């Protein structure tokens, strides 16, 4: 009855019924790896002219990226710590519009790859959600000041510079500490984003961060939403 | 047996059952339709025996999971070294490198 | 859909042009066997039966077989 | 949803990147590895096969061993 | 709908953080422990564990034990 037909989706994976490529697996692994985050977030990254490329050329020799510094060939990961560019397989250039190469994977196999470009996505949308009035969000500023006092959600999200400094000042109280560490702020805004959406890392969030958690809820079910008509209206 | 005082006892097998978790109400029953000898031939040819008498001079045989190449299931296992085999498995430590 | 009349879980097509089953990163993939791809990579090509659940008769079927879920 | 091919409670990108089990008030939640957290409680970090529902092929699947909900 | 893991009759956040079981007219109730209203009827709080059906690991679960609904 339901034997064959449970024993079928336990296999439905597994056999591969047309293949006749290589390289068309993974752009539609990357595709549908994109595919998953909500259709408005893609929006409100295109409206400050964002773009998404797919390449197969590794990210040393590509042709758009051939002319850096070295402060930007030097930025760190979600980990935290800095990259080797001939290891860095996703990056976002903004230094005048910003854009996102994206080298092609096997993503649907590889659930560590696939958080570099959901943190890098969460990267390139921050600043305007987190911004309002050219300044980070006294809402958003609770929610720091909340998660500095949880021993727990202090040490997930920031970075160790963040919390060695922070109890230097003991209080994220002067209007210069928000001025002064903001890739701090918006690094700790891309990481909770690349722990929702990857999809076996939101239960970490819920544990972990319960009410951060509930601000990127807010943000998901009609945030984004408010935020690209409120960017669509003044984009003319 | 009288002249010469020589018997002794073999062991061939074993039968025995095994008891499974029921996750309905926590408790634990013993399947009466299943031993062990449908099992511990499968162990006996997806893993690797290390037998170790460094306590008190007793054999401490144990079996930890290992790659077989030349089978598509068992190349899904992840890669056992020697050392974390016998940091795992009986309980070494290296609190200064070694 | 795809048909599979023996019901072992492979599809007819696969079982009489050829087949082959390779691990990706820690997960096996039944794939068809395509010439210039595959023999360079040294896999095997099977060839089976698609009306017979267990091509020699014996209480093992393809899928099992080729895939190791099989009596070890 | 996500994929769990073994069926044993567990998707297969914790099992092959690496888990842990951790109780947060007294709930016991099973959870990807993080360094950052799960070294300074002194845990374990686990790995297994995607694919088979105990990787030692004994009677007790990866959940229950990792979990506790076990024979004792 | 209240959460209840281990399936036996009582939610998760009174058996964490306790409970007690009282007749009212000829029925029984179960309510969370109120310091103010249950110290005076002498009653007892009891707590257990929300992922265990038996915190003892016998065959009685933490309902019956505390209701009555027990082999006498
Ligand atoms: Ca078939
Ligand atoms: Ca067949
Ligand atoms: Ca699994
Ligand atoms: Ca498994
Ligand atoms: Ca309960
Ligand atoms: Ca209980």
């Amino acid at each position: 009855k339901t034997e064959k037909e449970k024993f079928k989706d336990s296999i439905n994976n597994l056999v591969k019924t047309e293949f006749t490529n290589e390289t068309l697996d993974k752009i539609q692994q990357t595709q549908d790896l994109l595919k998953k985050i909500p259709k408005d977030v893609l929006e409100i990254y295109s409206e400050l002219g964002g773009e998404i490329y797919f390449t197969d050329i590794d990210l040393v020799e590509h042709k758009e990226l051939q002319d850096l510094s070295e402060e930007e060939k030097n930025s760190m990961n979600s980990r935290g710590e800095k990259v080797p560019f001939a290891s860095r397989f996703v990056f976002e250039k903004k230094r005048e519009t910003p854009k996102l190469i994206i080298n092609i994977k096997d993503y649907a196999i590889n659930s560590e790859q696939s958080k570099e470009v959901y943190y890098e996505i969460g990267k390139g949308i921050s600043l305007d959600i987190i911004s309002k009035d050219k300044s980070l969000d006294p809402e958003f500023l609770n929610l720091i000041k909340s998660l500095s006092d949880d021993s727990d959600s202090s040490d997930l999200l920031f970075s160790q510079k963040f919390k060695e400094k922070l109890e230097l000042n003991n209080k994220s109280i002067d209007i210069n500490f928000i001025k002064e560490n903001l890739t701090e702020f918006q690094h700790a805004f891309s990481l909770a984003f690349s722990y929702y959406f990857a999809p076996d890392h939101r239960t970490v969030l819920e544990l972990y961060a319960p009410d951060m958690f509930e601000y990127m809820n807010k943000l998901e079910k009609g945030g984004f939403e408010k935020i690209s008509e409120s960017l669509k209206k003044e984009g003319v | 047996l009288e002249k010469t005082k020589q018997l002794r006892l073999d062991t061939d097998q074993v039968y025995g059952n095994i008891a499974t978790y029921n996750f309905e109400n926590g408790r634990v029953r013993v399947d009466t339709g299943s031993n062990w000898s449908e099992v511990l031939p499968q162990i006996q040819e997806t893993t690797a025996r290390i037998i170790f008498n460094g306590k008190d001079l007793n054999l401490v045989e144990r079996r930890i999971a290992a790659v077989n190449p030349s089978d598509p299931l068992e190349t899904t296992k992840p890669d056992m070294t020697l050392k974390e085999a016998l940091k795992i498995a009986f309980g070494f430590n290296e609190p200064n490198g070694n | 859909t795809v048909p599979d009349r023996d019901n072992d879980g492979i599809p007819d097509s696969l079982e009489v042009e050829g087949y082959t089953v390779d691990v990706k990163n820690k997960r096996t993939f039944l794939s068809p066997w395509i010439s210039n791809i595959h023999e360079k990579k040294g896999l095997t090509k099977y060839k089976s039966s698609p009306e017979k659940w267990s091509t020699a008769s014996d209480p093992y079927s393809d899928f099992e077989k080729v895939t190791g879920r099989i009596d070890k």
